RNA sequence: UCUGAUCGUAUUGGGCAUCUAACCUCGAACCCUGAAUCGGGUUUAGGGACAGUGCCUGGCGGGUAGUUUAACUGGGGCGGUUGCCUCCUAAAAUGUAACGGAGGCGCCCAAAGGUUCCCUCAACCUGGACGGCAAUCAGGUGGCGAGUGUAAAUGCACAAGGGAGCUUGACUGCGAGACUUACAAGUCAAGCAGGGACGAAAGUCGGGAUUAGUGAUCCGGCACCCCCGAGUGGAAGGGGUG
RNA sequence: UUGCACUACGAGUAAAGAUGCUCGUUACGCGCGGCAGGACGAAAAGACCCCGGGACCUUCACUACAACUUGGUAUUGAUGU
RNA sequence: UACUAAAAACACAGGUCCGUGCGAAGUCGCAAGACGAUGUAUACGGACUGACGCCUGCCCGGUGCUGGAAGGUUAAGAGG
RNA sequence: AUGCCGUGGUGUAAAGCGUGGCAGUGAGACGGCGGGGGAUAAGCUCCGUACGUCGAAAGGGAAACAGCCCAGAUCGCCGGC
RNA sequence: GGGAUGAGCUGUGGGUAGGGGUGAAAGGCCAAUCAAACUCCGUGAUAGCUGGUUCUCCCCGAAAUGCAUUUAGGUGCAGC
RNA sequence: GCCGCAGCGAAAGCGAGUCUGAAUAGGGCGACCCACACGCGCAUACGCGCGUGUGAAUAGUGGCGUGUUCUGGACCCGAA
RNA sequence: AAUAUAUAGGGUGCGGGAGGGAACGCGGGGAAGUGAAACAUCUCAGUACCCGUAGGAGGAGAAAACAAUUGUGAUUCCGCA
């Protein structure tokens, strides 16, 4: 910047750490369970895959934004809280 | 070859979802005792890189 | 002359407020009535 | 060879709002050194004396027993 | 068998002295050697666990090597100056240069802060033991000429000036909205909750009449919170908040 | 050496010292031999000064190393006191 | 100072100081080795003065150089 | 007096503002007006001016004459004001 | 013009090499070059500095100010 | 494998939310069509929440051009 | 041999080495200009250069390996991460 201590010595570092061993979850929405599969049935986290809704080999969850009328039967690792309220409310269960 | 990012600028900003850059307040890391908390919580937290450094920092993060 | 004491609570002992006094007007340890957010209420505060 | 030189900076100081211009609640309407103007109505003092807003409105100015005023009406 | 003393043995270090066998000798002789002031070997005369050399470590070190040694400036050097705060220049908003004109700051105060109540100053004049131009008293006059911890300006007699009572808000969690601004910073803030001070209440209080009394990042230190813990349980280290 | 060329002088003017611009005044066209006032004549990207870079030189500028030097341990052992 | 300086500059014989006891001190080399010198303090290396004559005063606080070790300060190793 | 800030009218195409791509500039010059430094000297120096021209603007005028006065060249004409 | 039996001059052969040599000492000389030779290589060294950068036309059109700067003939951001 | 598909937090973690905090207080960052009748406990009217759609407007990614940019000698020429 | 056991050495007889080559390979020594808008840590770069030594390729290569409660199973090389 011509000779000033520049913007990139001027501010502070951001503060904390980076946790090595984080471990990530793939995404899917309980509103997309209903737009996908529309007669419900058994939702593996293989079939979540083929239909384009979450990536390959990787650790799944399932949340809970939008409105789950069918009745599905979902298996996936480490659902949400308003997650398992909304699928066994349409008559469905949720394992891991 | 492929481009390299500046190690000073990653360690300083960052982007939120919707693709602002924020940074961190200065006057903050020691001599805080004639600074009032009407200062301090002033400095606190982030905010947003100001629209006329928003160029040189957005070419130094990629 | 004025240097930088700290104040230090009476039941938890954490160091809650930073302040001046002047050393020879006030050669003693200050005891001020300050709030401790650790205690959500006023305790007494002596130096360290 | 000389002593001068030295000088401050400049504060900009003065009437921030002039009268019957329309303010948000909040917003520094004379700043200054000492009171120069006094609050008035719906007007608080600062630190500084710094004159602001307390309520929306518009400014007028006014006398009030030799002191001049600043005020707002809602 | 505790405190102290002294004697003895064993095992270990440090001094001093002697020894020879490592090592040392450009002292001497002999052989390889026919030709050798080289080298090597044998023997002898001496030195001797020292010296020399390896590794570690202090010293000393322009002998040598790499470099640094600021800018403004009516050329450069010499002298001076560099950040902050107030005024004038500055042309009745704000801002405005010069090595233009004057001055302050790198603090101080545990009350000189917070609150509730109460008071009016300086100067002049008249009377009074020591007492004088001027100490304290008494009475007239006096609307700001005194005072403000500290420079100047803007304020302040409604007092922000003087005095007294109780006190710690010289708070923790925040902050709608603004000023100023290239950016970094700087500054003001109604109001909401916690737990308090003073007040009968209304209310006021996030230091000081206001603006100077200060230093970005990096790297660290300490206190606490118990967030991560390189197979696991811990720990070392790291992280947050002051 | 060389941007040109049928390349006057005076008083002005202009980047402040004009063959080239203004207003005048003077001068037939071309050579040859001489003199050196001007063409800011030619020659050398000023040696002085200043700003930036370099080199080499000095020291009680800084940080290093060789040389010299101290101690421990290794080579390195025995016996007395 | 070849190529703008031949001088009052350097050298010089004489002087004094300091170092050196002998594969010396000093120098050239990482070393071996070499010069010194086939020399041995009347010799050799360094520094300054510069034939000769008469002379060369006072100062050891500072900075060196030489000697000393009572005291303080001070490394690795040993100790743990 | 002007200047400045807000507002309600009226007027005005190539004004304003927010956010992206690519810049150049950061040596200024004289003249009008208000000032500082200078001797109320300078073609001097340093600031102010919704002031001008040159810079980056040709033409006409001031004899010549970047910066003064008139006026801003799209092209053509042997028309006019 | 100076020396010209001397510290003379000269021929032939040899030795000393680049932070080195050699120097009766001038920073002199080491192949017409020396306050550190020459040649190849690193190498297309770097230069906030000077020079240069080539065909056309149409629309719009600046700036020489602020703030910071080991900065003042450079540059970042704003202004245009 | 890369980019897209969910964000927030120093992190544990929670997830259309989340961090801070004593807070169902306020902020930060993130998400969220009422241009649309209708139906709903709406109604002086716009709305509130959710259906039905009248079937509203999101969107990325890979190639090839261009303008700048990064690392390379990096527009070309030139030192001591 | 000195000198005794013997060795150093010498006599004789068969093999082998030496030096060259444009690149590539392994092992060892190792810059500075430069970039950091100065500079020494750092960079430039284990680059340029030098030394030893090969082969038609060389080096590495048969777990005192990773991994994380499951497992992979000598090395080299290319693509990702
Ligand atoms: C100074 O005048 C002198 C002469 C330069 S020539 C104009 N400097 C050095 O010799
Ligand atoms: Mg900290
Ligand atoms: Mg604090
Ligand atoms: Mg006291
Ligand atoms: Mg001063
Ligand atoms: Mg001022
Ligand atoms: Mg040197
Ligand atoms: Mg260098
Ligand atoms: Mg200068
Ligand atoms: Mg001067
Ligand atoms: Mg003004
Ligand atoms: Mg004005
Ligand atoms: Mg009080
Ligand atoms: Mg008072
Ligand atoms: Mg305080
Ligand atoms: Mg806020
Ligand atoms: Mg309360
Ligand atoms: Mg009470
Ligand atoms: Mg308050
Ligand atoms: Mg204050
Ligand atoms: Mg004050
Ligand atoms: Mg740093
Ligand atoms: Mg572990
Ligand atoms: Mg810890
Ligand atoms: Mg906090
Ligand atoms: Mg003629
Ligand atoms: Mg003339
Ligand atoms: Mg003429
Ligand atoms: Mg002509
Ligand atoms: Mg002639
Ligand atoms: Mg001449
Ligand atoms: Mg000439
Ligand atoms: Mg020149
Ligand atoms: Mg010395
Ligand atoms: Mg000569
Ligand atoms: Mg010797
Ligand atoms: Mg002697
Ligand atoms: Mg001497
Ligand atoms: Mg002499
Ligand atoms: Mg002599
Ligand atoms: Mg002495
Ligand atoms: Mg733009
Ligand atoms: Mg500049
Ligand atoms: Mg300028
Ligand atoms: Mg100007
Ligand atoms: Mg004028
Ligand atoms: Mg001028
Ligand atoms: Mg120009
Ligand atoms: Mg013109
Ligand atoms: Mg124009
Ligand atoms: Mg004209
Ligand atoms: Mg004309
Ligand atoms: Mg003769
Ligand atoms: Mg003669
Ligand atoms: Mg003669
Ligand atoms: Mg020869
Ligand atoms: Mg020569
Ligand atoms: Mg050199
Ligand atoms: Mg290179
Ligand atoms: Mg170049
Ligand atoms: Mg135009
Ligand atoms: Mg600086
Ligand atoms: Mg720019
Ligand atoms: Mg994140
Ligand atoms: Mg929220
Ligand atoms: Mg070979
Ligand atoms: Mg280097
Ligand atoms: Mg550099
Ligand atoms: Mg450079
Ligand atoms: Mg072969
Ligand atoms: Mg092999
Ligand atoms: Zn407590």
């Amino acid at each position: 910047e011509g000779g000033q201590m520049p913007i990139h010595m001027r501010l502070p570092k951001l503060k904390g750490f980076r946790n090595r061993f984080r471990t990530e979850y793939e995404i899917v929405n309980v509103g997309d369970i209903n737009r996908l599969f529309p007669q419900g049935g058994a939702v593996g986290v293989d079939d979540l895959v083929a239909k384009g809704a979450v990536r390959k080999n990787a650790l799944v969850k399932v949340l809970g934004d939008g409105k789950l009328t069918a009745k599905v039967d979902v298996s996936a690792h480490k659902f949400s809280g308003s997650a398992r309220a909304k699928i066994t409310a349409a008559g469905g269960s949720a394992t891991e | 070859p492929k481009a390299k990012t500046h190690s000073g600028a990653s360690k300083r900003f960052r982007r939120t979802g919707t693709g602002k850059i924020v940074r961190q307040k200065a006057n903050r890391r020691h001599l805080l005792e004639h600074k009032p908390s009407t200062r301090t919580r002033r400095l606190d937290g982030r905010t947003v890189v100001a629209a006329n450094d928003t160029k040189r920092v957005t070419s130094l993060l990629n | 002359v004025r240097p930088k004491i700290t104040l230090a609570c009476e039941v938890c002992k954490h160091r809650n407020y930073i302040t001046k006094k002047n050393r020879r007007n006030d050669p003693d340890r200050l005891e001020l009535k300050k709030f401790c957010p650790n205690c959500g209420k006023h305790q007494a505060h002596r130096e360290t | 060879s000389s002593r001068n030189g030295r000088d401050s900076a400049a504060q900009r100081l003065g009437v921030k709002r002039y009268g019957g211009q329309v303010v948000k609640a909040g917003e520094i309407l004379v700043r200054q050194r000492g009171t120069k103007f006094h609050p008035g109505v719906n007007v608080g003092r600062g630190g500084d004396d710094t004159l602001f807003a307390k309520t929306a409105g518009a400014v007028e100015f006014g006398i009030k027993r030799g002191r001049k005023t600043v005020s707002i009406v809602g």
